[PDB]
RNA sequence: CUCUGAACCUGUGGUAGGUCAGCAUCAGUUUUCGGGGGCGGAAAAAGAAUAAGGGAAGGUGGCUGUUUAUAGCCCUUGUUGUAAUACGUCCACUGGGGACUGAGGACUGCGGCUUGCCAAGGAUGCUGACAUAAUGGU
RNA sequence: CUGCCGAAGUUUCCGGAUAGCAGAAACUCAGAUCAGUUUUAUGUGUAAAAUGAGAGUUUCUAGUGGGCCAUUUUUGGUAAGCAGAACUGGCGAUGCGGGAUGAACCGAACGUGAGGUUAAGGUGCCGGAAUGUACGCUCAUCAGAAAGGUGUUAGUUCAUAUGAACUAGCCCUGGGCGCUUAAGCGUACUACCCAUACCUCACCGUCUGGGUUAGCUUUGAGAAGCUCAGACGAGUAGGCAGGCGUGGAGGUUUGUGACGAAGCCUUGGGCGUGAGCCUGGGUCGAACAGCCUCUAGU
RNA sequence: AUGUAUAAAAAUAGAGGUAGGCUACUCUCCUGUAUCGUAGAAGAUGGGCGAUGGUUGAU
């Protein structure tokens, strides 16, 4: 299934694997928005990736994730230039996308790709000492949004419980249960 | 003459042109269900199931 | 095609030398 | 797709050698043609019998007599390294003798980067006694307390909506 | 506006090509729900179409359609090879192709 | 036997686009190190006998007729028995006077005229 | 031609049956039978003209 | 008397010239799913089934040790049998899907069905729409 | 302008005559000889079976009459490399797929096309094709695509569960983005991607082998015609053949032209593989052309 | 364009819910092929019945 707008949560996702699936999707004429890019993960411990950046200048993981894709797409080709603008990488979950579903990519999930006991690095933690100086405010927004979202979930859960009780109380439900519904 | 090449296998009519036997083949034949004499030398089995 | 006999010539196992 | 082929061969009879001896050995080959070629090379190494000097008399594949019963197999192998002279002996627990053989070839091809030509199968035997087992890993697989969670779970339908549970 | 859509959405990926040589006679199409070569057998023979609009009003309408036909599968991920009456423009990469259900074999 | 051509586009001379002293008439490039003569990728094609069209279709207009050049009204008469395969092309210098004599005669003869509406004008 | 096809098929089936029976007997009494050397092979060229 | 399909009335009689799509029955070249079978392999090996014996186990019951118990297993025969599956191979066995081609232009020939007919010495039918734009070219 | 054939690129004596390669002609044979062939066997050579192909002469005449690279072979070397002779191929006269790109590496050698399948190489993205399956190994804090290691991985052997000595792999120390139980390595088995290659067909041409007249109402005798079949298609130097075009010349079209010749421009339409040609429109205003031959300040 | 439909956080090597007084519980996961919506001349004319609710538009 593909949509005109797709929101992908970057928490617990490998950078390269996430970059690959979005690179193909972007060439497919699809708009993809990436949120919480600061919580991306890269195989290899913290010092190695720190040395990698020291050899390498954009401090935003949203820019870094965009930069990784930029060299992973035909940038010279005008088609690649057009597809670049269809990708929107932002840190955290902004209000224009907080009230929308956030899907995940199985091919990039750390739990499905990383062996237990393997060291890994977090981009937001990595970027904190390279020029980024907004971790507190970015974090502060995260708990504020999730607290509001959790309250929304509780209201939705209560509504789901009420309708579920109403659904079971409905005699119509088991009239034609032979269809598996 | 021979404007086209028609496959004897694929075309059944050309097969009759080349094979005046294909009319009567009956390829499948029952050569079993007649008290099959299991044939295996005992010493052959001994050398088979060794080492 | 010829029947190779085995009487007094039973097969002997051989294994590579270490 | 390895399969254990038995090969019996003898030298060409002549007035000097009217009755050739019967040489039979069990080797694992993916097909009959590979088995016969390997048998000739083995005989040249040991008995120095050329292909023209001899001829194969019977080729036959051997199935596992009890393929449904778990067993332990010990194989002696000589392997060619930078020095060109090495010997090893390993044990594996599997339900098929071919399965043990192909398992060792993968291990040899990984640990030592071993080629099919270099490897020569020396000895094959079945491990049955508990005290016969020597390797530590198979020893851990022998005690009746074998219980552990499934390792390497990780279980195109891209863009799964929910987070995977990845638990029980 | 629930209803309509007697077809299946599909995306026009690219042309049949080597690493550097492209043959634009046939184009790769990735149909939704198709994820194996054995599955793409069902869509072999269907009539695919490219639908686009233009400023000129022709016959009183504003729609131009380039028909096509699925021919063979392409790889193990459900892609197909579709030949059109007019070869698709190279700009329509990553667009929408409508795979209607005829000629039906079911 | 329909009128099918192995190629539409003409063969232009190599580098004929860059220069104006160089004519677009096809000239075989005889340059010793000429890579375009050497049939590299990204270059132009080159006339070969492999490009000939069907011998039962050579000289045939897209509607199946072969053009036949009629100077005067005598020439349009001999196409009486090939009107299904030949089309009476009217020469370029034939005056508007004899041009009508050629078209009216050819209309009754049954033959097809290719440039029947040149220099003339109808009147009702 | 039809009758010559009968003889050829009979010859082929008898030859296969004889060879199968020849090996069954040898396996039955333990002797080893070597099949007759083939006289016909089919060669396929695999490398080009370069 | 014929003829001029001669001109008109009479027909409101009958057939309807290119382009482009549609399906069908065929043919050549193919790619892809199937079904049904023959022969061969330790006549697969197994397994279940199957009357026992023995054995030990990582030991049930009895009590780490123990020998079928208050779990049984394994091995050996026995065991139905010509088991079945799988593998390998064949079918002049069969049932579908999809694509690209129509070169040739009376008649022969070679075959099958029964003079005629046919999938047999290369494509023909049913239709439509467009044409009074579609297909086209620059 | 197109079509066919197409080397040599160097022996050998000695600037050359030879030769050789390629042709061009004339011959005699396929029941006759052959082969950068392989066997058999007699003593590696020689002689006599298979596998294929028709084979051999004589005459006369263009071009070449270098090398580079690679393989190998050796000799010495000589700091060390290496050098020196050879040896045999490939490029050179040869494009295409792959190797990031790159003349020497891996594939494959070329008419125009349609379909099919592949070779080498590849399937994370750029990038056409599985983020295939099974099994291990790799942790690098410079991976990856001589040795040492309080470096591991598997371990082996020997000592009495622990150590020591060891076995080996790998890491550390001494094309891009990215990849890390891989998108790395190593093995295996499935599936897929694509070349000017392979198959089937169409078409152009070339060569070869036919058929065809008391010219039979199949009418298809421009016999220089019509028809049938098969294989084939790189190309420099060079050899051969058929054509296109310009000025003028004898013949001809009882040719064209003030109702518009020649010319010229033009995103008009056509024809031919092509040289080239025919035509529509606009300008234009007095000449011009097709065909068969002749001819050259073409 | 063709339903242009969908909001928890967080572990994943345990999380969530469910219930009891953070301590003892229980249940679900093992995805979305889920769920919601999708019935009518693009969804007509009326007759009802039935909800007498629901769906929405308008401000």
């Amino acid at each position: 299934e593909f949509q005109k707008v797709v929101v992908i949560d970057a928490k617990g996702h490998l950078l390269g694997r996430l970059a690959s699936v979005v690179a193909k999707q972007l060439l497919g004429g699809q708009k993809v928005v990436v949120v919480r890019c600061e919580e991306l993960n890269i195989s290899g411990h913290f010092f190695r990736n720190k040395l990698k950046y020291l050899a390498y200048h954009f401090r935003a993981p949203s820019r870094i994730f965009q930069k990784a894709v930029r060299g992973m797409l035909p940038h010279k080709t005008a088609r690649g230039q057009a597809a670049l603008e269809h990708l929107q990488a932002v840190e955290g979950i902004p209000p224009p996308f907080d009230k929308q579903k956030r899907v995940v990519v199985p091919a990039a999930l750390r739990v499905l790709r990383l062996k237990p006991g393997r060291k890994y690095c977090t981009v937001g933690r990595l970027s904190s000492e390279v020029g980024w100086k907004y971790n507190d405010i970015v974090a502060k927004l995260e708990e504020r949004r999730k607290v509001k979202s959790a309250a929304f979930y509780q209201a939705k859960l209560a509504k789901q419980k009420k309708i579920a009780s109403a659904k079971e109380a409905s005699p119509v439900n088991q009239k034609l249960s032979q269809f598996g519904y | 003459a021979h404007v086209q090449k028609k496959n004897p296998l694929k075309n059944k009519a050309v097969l009759s042109r080349l094979n005046p036997y294909a009319k009567a083949y009956k390829a499948n034949v029952k050569i079993n269900s007649e008290k099959t004499p299991k044939a295996a030398g005992e010493k052959f089995l001994s050398v088979l199931h060794e080492n | 095609a010829h029947f190779v006999s085995t009487e007094n010539n039973e097969p002997v196992t051989l294994h590579p030398v270490a | 797709a390895l399969k254990e082929y038995q090969v019996v061969g003898r030298k060409v009879p002549t007035e000097h050698e009217p009755v050739p001896k019967l040489f039979r050995m069990r080797l694992f080959a993916p097909n009959e043609s590979v088995a016969k070629s390997r048998y000739w090379y083995f005989l040249k190494m040991i008995n120095k019998v050329k292909k023209a000097t001899g001829e194969i008399v019977a080729i036959n594949e051997i199935s596992e007599p009890k393929p449904l019963k778990a067993k332990v197999f010990g194989i002696w192998i000589r392997y060619d390294s930078r020095s060109g002279t090495h010997n090893m002996y390993k044990e594996f627990r599997d339900t098929t003798r071919v399965g043990a053989v192909e398992a060792m070839y993968a291990d040899m091809a990984a640990r030592h980067r071993a080629r099919f030509r270099s490897i020569r199968i020396l000895k094959v035997v079945e491990v049955e006694k508990k005290e016969d087992v020597r390797r530590n890993y198979v020893k851990q697989l022998l005690n009746p307390h074998l219980k552990f969670p499934l390792p390497h779970r990780r279980t195109k339908k891209v863009f799964a909506p929910h987070r995977p549970s990845t638990f029980y | 506006a629930q209803g309509h859509r007697l077809y299946v959405k599909a995306k026009h990926l690219s042309f049949q090509r080597s690493k550097h040589v492209i043959h634009p006679g046939t184009s790769i199409v990735k149909i939704e729900g198709c994820d194996s070569k054995e599955e793409a057998q069902f869509y072999l023979g269907k009539r695919v179409c490219y639908v686009y609009k233009s400023s000129k009003a022709v016959r009183g309408s504003k729609i131009r359609v380039i028909w096509g036909t699925i021919a063979r599968p392409h790889g193990n991920s459900g892609a197909v090879r579709a030949r059109f009456v007019h070869n698709l423009p190279a700009k329509t990469f990553g667009s929408s192709l409508r795979v209607m259900l005829y000629p039906s074999n079911i | 036997v329909n009128i099918i051509k192995k190629r539409t586009k003409p063969f232009k001379r190599h580098q004929s686009d860059r220069f104006k002293r160089v004519g677009e008439s096809w000239r075989k490039p005889r340059g010793i190190d000429s890579c375009v003569r050497r049939r590299f990728r990204g270059t132009i094609s080159m006339p070969k006998i492999g490009y000939g069209n069907n011998k039962k279709t050579r000289y045939c207009m897209p509607n199946g007729l072969k053009a036949f050049l009629v100077r005067n009204v005598s020439d349009v008469e001999l196409l009486l028995m090939h009107n299904k395969t030949y089309a009476a092309e009217i020469a370029g210098n034939v005056s508007a006077r004899k041009r009508v004599e050629i078209v009216e005669k050819a209309r009754a003869l049954g033959v097809k005229v290719t440039n029947a509406g040149a220099k003339v004008r109808s009147q009702e | 031609i039809a009758k010559r096809a009968e003889a050829y098929e009979a010859e082929y089936r008898a030859a296969e049956r004889e060879q199968i029976e020849l090996a069954r007997k040898a396996r039955a009494e333990g002797n080893y039978f070597v099949p007759h050397e083939p006289k016909l092979i089919f060669v396929v060229r695999i490398r080009g003209i370069n």
